[PDB]
């Protein structure tokens, strides 16, 4: 209230959309091992 | 409420109104508060109890185990007037709080 | 429109009497009051809007909600306030109101042209929406009114307008107890008949109780059948005038803007905790960091109020004794008076010590008359109480 290393609210918006339209990952073999037998546990 | 004194006014004013007379009186006022008085009507459930349980609830609140203070009451009420006991008792047990109000 | 105005209102605000001046100006019509009058006077004063950066939003906006029995004068309040206030608009939770909570669009009756008629929240923008009997809402009214304040924005996705506009509006409300009579055995929230998100969005909880006290009953009479009298057809400080008291609001609320930057963090974080732990102490709602916020709003407004430009630990105790009050009076007896009890050093702030001595005596007094007419006081309990040491004054 008195006030009144990072990303702004714009940048971050941008980013975000920039990484949505971009990128589109997929679990590697290892990785989906290591969550199948966590999942069962 | 003050809705009740307003009707009031406004009743008191009619008498003065009905008897041309160009200000309210005494008896328009009277009249108008008689009127409201009768038309506000008892409501009777199924009556006595709720005074000793007042009276009682007040000495508590002023005095701010049961073997002490249901004697304490029991003999507290009875300062100013061997039947009654107990009834006092019997409303006693009926009631048998943080959250109350008189 | 303000050069002499301003001229003068400066000097008024040097008087350093101006609290309490306005404070007993607000609804002169109005008898007693003085907490709802206080209440009303930050809420017109407004506190300081701020968003860090731009996306922690937080309004400067003091909500009040008057939550009473019948016989209260809420409605006057409620009246005085549209009338002073700049950009006020009066709607009800009935449908008998020109405007309405909820935005529509439609061809206009008069008109006969097609309009986005935005609702009474959206109407006052940057003023006061005045709802009266809100408890008595739809869902639709409900749901526009949790929106506004909890948004201070209104979305319509009607007919093919998919738009979002600002209502940035200070709310009073007035609303009626859960059969009619406000009952101190349960809390506020279970007593108003609202949703405890629409409560919480409310600084100030005024709880207008009607007992039946003599001496309160005699002067409201008085009044009343005066202004009566005086106005027949076949015709302690002293109150501003109406007209300088609203240009005194317009300047306050357009150049001086409080700051923060000296106010005691130790101290109001003490009591933030204090009153945490008295609150979980009891079973009684909890203190929030919503609540430390609207202390922090109607500090500003007191700063604002005084036109100091910078919040005084006066302004502080001021804010604090007023979000105390509330949050004490939104609990239920058991608590209530235990948490009054634990903290009458606040609530005690900016108390003459005769208000306090009046009450005690008062109640005191009350207890004797209700002991009274069911069967059919001593210097010591006054004392008692006063130790819980000077009468001289009081009886003088
Ligand atoms: N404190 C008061 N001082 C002077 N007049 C008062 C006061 N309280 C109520 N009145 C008057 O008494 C009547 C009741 O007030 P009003 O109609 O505003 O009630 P209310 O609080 O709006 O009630 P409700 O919630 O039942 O609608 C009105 O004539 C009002 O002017
Ligand atoms: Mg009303």
């Amino acid at each position: 209230h008195v006030s009144a290393g990072e990303i702004d609210l714009a940048k971050l918006k941008k980013f975000i959309a920039y990484c949505r339209v971009k990128c589109g990952p997929r679990l590697s073999a290892e990785a989906a091992e290591k969550l199948k037998n966590r999942y069962i546990i | 409420t003050v809705r009740q004194l307003e009707s009031m006014i406004r009743l008191s004013e009619a008498m003065a109104r009905m008897h041309c007379c160009d200000e309210v009186q005494p008896k328009h006022v009277k009249e108008a508060f008689r009127l409201l008085n009768k038309s506000i009507i008892r409501v009777e459930t199924p009556y006595c109890r709720i005074s000793n349980l007042i009276v009682l609830h007040l000495r508590k609140v002023e005095e701010e185990k049961r073997s002490e203070l249901v004697n304490w009451y029991l003999k507290e009420i009875e300062s100013e007037i061997e039947e009654e006991l107990i009834n006092k008792k019997r409303i006693i047990e009926k009631v048998i709080v943080l959250i109350e109000l008189t | 429109l303000t050069d002499e105005d301003v001229k003068m209102i400066t000097s008024l605000s040097k008087d350093q009497q101006i609290g309490e001046k306005i404070f007993a100006s607000i609804a002169p019509s109005i008898y007693g009051h003085e907490d709802i009058k206080r209440g009303l006077a930050l809420a017109l004063f407004g506190g300081e809007p701020k968003n860090p950066g731009g996306k922690h939003k937080v309004r400067g906006d003091i909500n009040v909600l008057l939550c009473g029995d019948p016989g209260t004068a809420k409605s006057q309040f409620l009246k005085y306030i549209e009338k002073v206030s700049s950009r006020a608009i009066f709607t009800t939770g009935q449908g008998a109101s020109a405007v309405g909570l909820t935005a529509y669009v439609q061809r206009h009756p008069v008109s006969r042209e097609w309009t986005l008629e935005a609702g009474a929240l959206v109407l006052a923008d940057r003023g006061v929406c005045l709802i009266d009997e809100f408890d008595k809402m739809n869902d639709q009214d409900r749901t526009s009114i949790h929106e506004a304040m909890e948004q201070q924005s209104i979305s319509i996705s009607k007919a093919g307008i998919v738009t979002s506009l600002q209502a940035r509006c200070t709310v009073i409300a007035a609303a009626n107890p859960i059969g009619g009579r406000y009952d101190p055995s349960l809390t506020f929230s279970e007593n108003v008949d609202l949703t405890e998100p629409i409560i919480s969005r409310f600084d100030i909880l005024c709880v207008v109780r009607d007992t039946v006290d003599p001496v309160q009953d005699e002067m409201l009479a008085r009044f009343v059948v005066g202004s009566h009298v005086r106005h027949h057809p076949s015709n302690g400080v002293e109150p501003l005038p109406q007209e300088v008291l609203k240009k005194y609001i317009i300047y306050a609320k357009e150049r001086v803007h409080p700051k923060l930057n000296q106010m005691d963090q130790d101290k109001v974080a003490k009591m933030y905790s204090d009153l945490r732990k008295e609150s979980m102490a009891t079973g009684s709602i909890p203190i929030t960091v919503r609540h430390i916020e609207s202390m922090i709003r109607m500090a500003e407004a007191h700063a604002r109020i005084h036109l100091r430009d910078y919040v005084i630990e006066d302004d502080v105790n001021m804010a604090i004794r007023v979000m105390l009050e509330s949050f004490i009076d939104t609990q239920k007896f058991s608590v209530m008076r235990s948490m009054r009890k634990t903290f009458a050093r606040y609530l005690s702030f900016r108390r003459d010590n005769n208000e306090l001595l009046l009450f005690i005596l008062k109640q005191l007094v009350a207890e004797q008359v209700t002991y009274q007419r069911n069967r059919f006081v001593p210097e010591k309990d006054l004392v008692d109480k006063a130790r819980q040491h000077n009468l001289s004054a009081f009886y003088d």
